């Protein structure tokens, strides 16, 4: 039919809050889709889509400047310099509390699914952040669009992310539409020739640059079509919602 | 002066790019010039060692001149002759470098590509200026290439005030519920 | 010929602490906790800088964050969790040959001692840093695998023998030596006195509004996960002219003081790792140092 | 040649006062404490600056914080604790050699006098600052090691000899000259009169609707721990042409009077420290001053 598993109040400490060179804050949908796919690889459960919501969130630092992290020495040929503060790249970190909902292909009993999900989460991070504590995951199911609303409100309370597309461009839309940019995918700039230095020796490699959309945050309740708030991979190496652009 | 500035730029390291991994890490030197991005307003970044270069009578170097009055487009598209077009185009060469850069898997048609993200010069030079013009304040200020910016990038070297990033903090569930 | 190192060899960290939240309680009423909130105050002072006396007659106003116990609670309570993770040899970005022969050369490493010193730094409360200064007593409660252990005042700079530290180091070394994970839930209680200053993590920000900013989570005083981490992995008593334990660093770096105790003396992580991979023989404590660097994690760069 | 001081040589403070809370009681019913709350009031005044008499016909409105005893309580009660911490020669940040030879150069410092003058500043009520003016009587209560001590009638500006001050200073010097810590728990009772203005610590806020703002904790009038501390370490009578004791500052700075009684005459902490480490000899009072600067805390490096 349609099965989901919800994990509420995922306290995460130490998030890599830089999603791109011009976006620092809430981890983007690409991150949670990658998390769902990591779980798919590690457990075998097929993950159709994911929906995430912020319960608490704070970037470290002040209002207009993010915190610095103290870089520790790490590279060879630096012993003649390890007696002084290591030079330093920017790496804003954050701390938060999220609620997750994964749509899954499951035919078995709920206890097995929940235990496999918990045993995966115990080995994961979220956007690099250490997972400190999460509630017991629970399963729900929906046949018609009425039970989908119950699955939706089961995440309460949290602010989930809807995709409202780009009219002009990121900057003009931020100024005029009072919305928030978000990394939604990537654009391939050039193929990388040699995998001498890559995570794989075989997987195709490309230099890329992020592609964005314009998102909005809304209380899972006030969202009508829950599909409009479920993110998954897809066309043209982007990610998007099952229900498309948000306007009910 | 203009041809002279281009030549003085070519004599030194002389690199012209629209994407780079140096915004992520001052010791990366991976540059990419995406031809399909060049438009009448596209801002462009340049690298030269210590960001050195002659200044015109108004005190501007080549990076400041090219990003005024669509000069870079007018030269890149042949409107100022083929000598300048050749000289400018010759600097737009790619430089592959993946060290220190992030590497993610991304699902491509039930397979995977490894993506190595690099930042776009236009979105920071232009969009910083734009958010400044249109009084957008929901932003973090981030200075790039600390303490010695001129060793990093001409945009970093001449925009020392910092670049504006979209403050992507989400709304928080209030304490009381 | 020589098996050289990859350009980058990367391991994830295996000691994963959370943020430490700071509450205030009374020493004999530990079930009525209240959060310690970060406040702001004005601070006027003098120009007592070593350089120039010519401006010591001028002042400087300043505004800073501060955090204190309430005037009706005498005990600081610090809470966090620590997750230890196995597979300490699976590289995250380094190659296969170098990393695997290194995993082979280090399988005989004393994991009992490393686990003991980690758990001991946790139980003696080294992670409390300046919050130790001037405490009447320190009481540490560690809950692991449905077991609850209590530790009273413990000597921090010596890894003295204790049966409960060892009983927890059993499971910790079992996870580190193999795979899986184990989570300790740590509480600290310090009898400091009513109204005593506590010391949350200090923020590294360019903020013109504050001269000192304390780390806060929705207004409550806290400590960075990475600072608790730097405290835990302070176990290195094996550098030359060893005095006190320092944090596991590839160069024995203590930038805090301007010295590196493993710089240019054949005892840095890279010299010892090249030795271990290229057939050389390792001391038990050189093995411990290299494997503790692997437990630390890192993105070690340079090479081909 | 010269032992240069490490660039990051720093000591942590050893006299740790808390913030002081301000209550109101009656002089003869001290078990009924009520808290003094900071309020806000409008204040209208004249433009009476020395310079311009052209604005002398113009007024000015402000809003300010204010703090009063109620009209049914006549005594101000100021409460705080002070923790003295030993190991006053172990540096916080500095390296070894400079700090170790400085520790050796000062092991003959008069710790009795230092501890006595600290405890005396606490017992004479200097820590009360402007709350001392207009008192029918002041009564200080110091509890330490399950021993209670009461003080009335102590001259603030003279270090007169007192047996209880010396007995407390004994424990304080036992901590300061060795290791460990000790907490004195201090109350001050001042018979000011019903409705008396009291003086908490003042705040600075760049631009606010308030022209004058008082330090509060949950709305209760309070004093900054650093102000109590500054009163505690006012023991320096050893600068040149010394009248009254000043607070121990490396340059003997009194920013409120725009002068520095130890700046520019080879009497500053840095000159004396360099001398002490580099072989030169110090007076007994100079050793006291340098050790008092080490107890104050601060960065002593380039």
């Amino acid at each position: 039919m349609r099965k989901f598993i919800i994990v509420k109040n995922v306290k995460v400490d130490g998030i890599n809050a830089k999603s791109s060179d011009i976006t620092v804050g809430m981890p983007p949908a690409t991150t949670f889709c990658g998390l769902g796919e990591t779980m798919s690889i590690k457990t075998g459960i097929v993950v159709k889509a994911v929906s995430y919501g912020s319960v608490k969130f704070e970037v470290r630092g002040s209002r207009f400047n993010t915190s610095v992290t103290k870089f520790a020495w790490q590279d060879r040929g630096n012993g003649g310099k390890a007696n002084n503060n290591s030079p330093i790249q920017p790496k804003p970190l954050a701390d938060g509390v999220f609620t997750l909902c994964f749509e899954v292909e499951w035919e078995d009993c709920a206890e097995v699914l929940v235990d496999k999900v918990t045993n995966f989460i115990n080995t994961a991070r979220i956007a690099g952040g250490t997972i400190a504590s999460f509630n017991k995951p629970f399963v729900k199911v929906a046949k018609d669009a009425e039970e989908l609303a119950s699955v939706k409100n089961a995440m309460m309370p949290c602010y989930v992310v809807v995709d409202c597309g780009v009219e002009v461009n990121i900057f003009e839309d931020a100024v005029n539409r009072k919305l928030q940019p978000m990394v939604n995918g990537y654009k391939k700039l050039e193929k990388i020739v040699d995998n001498k230095h890559m995570r794989d020796k075989f997987t195709p490699a490309y230099l890329a640059t992020p592609t964005y959309t314009m998102i909005g945050y809304k209380m899972v309740s006030n969202v009508d079509n829950f599909d409009q708030a479920l993110w998954q991979y897809g066309e043209n190496t982007k990610v998007k919602t099952i229900g498309g652009i948000y306007n009910d | 002066m203009i041809k002279e500035m281009i030549e003085d730029f070519i004599s030194k390291g002389g690199l012209i790019f629209t994407h780079s991994g140096r915004y992520t890490n001052t010791n990366n030197s991976c540059f990419i010039f995406n031809k399909n991005d060049i438009g009448v307003d596209t801002k462009v970044d340049m690298y030269t060692p210590k960001s050195a270069g002659i200044k015109n009578e108004e005190g501007e170097n080549l990076w400041q001149v090219l990003n005024k009055a669509n000069m870079f487009y007018r030269i890149y598209s042949g409107e100022l002759g083929e000598e300048l077009q050749y000289l400018l185009k010759s600097c737009c060469t790619a430089k592959e470098d993946v060290t220190t850069l992030p590497q993610i898997y991304f699902k491509n048609g039930e397979g995977y590509d490894i993506l190595v993200p690099i930042g776009n010069a236009h979105n920071l030079i232009s969009g910083t200026e734009y958010l400044w013009e249109h009084k957008y304040y929901n932003t973090f200020t981030q200075k790039l290439g600390g303490s010695n910016p001129q060793n990093c990038t001409h945009a970093c070297n001449k925009m020392r005030g910092g670049f504006k990033q979209f403050n992507c903090t989400p709304p928080q569930v209030e304490d009381n519920y | 010929t020589k098996l050289k190192a990859p350009a980058v060899l990367a391991y994830s960290r295996k000691i994963n602490p959370t943020n430490a939240l700071m509450f205030a309680v009374n020493w004999s009423d530990r079930d009525n906790t209240t959060a310690v909130m970060v406040g702001t105050k004005t601070v006027a002072g003098t120009q007592s800088v070593r350089g120039n006396p010519n401006d010591a007659d001028k002042g400087n106003i300043q505004t800073v964050n501060f955090a204190n116990l309430p005037h009706n609670k005498n005990t600081l309570l610090v809470k966090y969790n620590v997750k230890f993770v196995g597979d300490v040899f699976k590289a995250e970005l380094g190659g296969g040959e170098y990393s695997n022969t290194l995993q082979t050369a280090l399988e005989n490493t004393d994991f009992g001692t490393l686990a003991y010193r980690y758990v001991y730094n946790i139980a003696a409360g080294r992670t409390l840093w300046r919050n130790r200064v001037g405490a009447e007593s320190i009481e540490t409660v560690i809950t692991v695998n449905d077991q609850t252990f209590t530790f009273s005042d413990l000597l921090v700079n010596e890894f003295d023998e204790d049966v409960d530290v060892a009983e927890i180091a059993d499971m910790v070394a079992g996870v580190l030596s193999g795979e899986g994970f184990v989570t300790l839930k740590v509480e600290h209680y310090m009898l400091l006195g009513e109204g005593s200053e506590v010391f949350p993590s200090q923020e590294f920000v360019e903020n013109s509004k504050l001269s000192k900013q304390l780390f806060d989570l929705n207004g409550q005083a806290a400590m960075h996960d990475q600072k608790i981490g730097n405290a835990i992995r302070t176990i290195d008593t094996w550098y030359e002219d060893a005095t006190t334990p320092i944090a596991v660093e590839p160069y024995g770096s203590v930038v805090r003081n301007g010295v590196a105790y493993r710089a240019g003396n054949k005892t840095d992580l890279f010299t010892l790792m090249d030795g271990a991979v290229n057939g050389k023989s390792l001391t038990e404590e050189d093995q411990m140092f290299v494997t503790a660097n692997l437990i630390r994690g890192g993105v070690f760069g340079g090479g081909k």
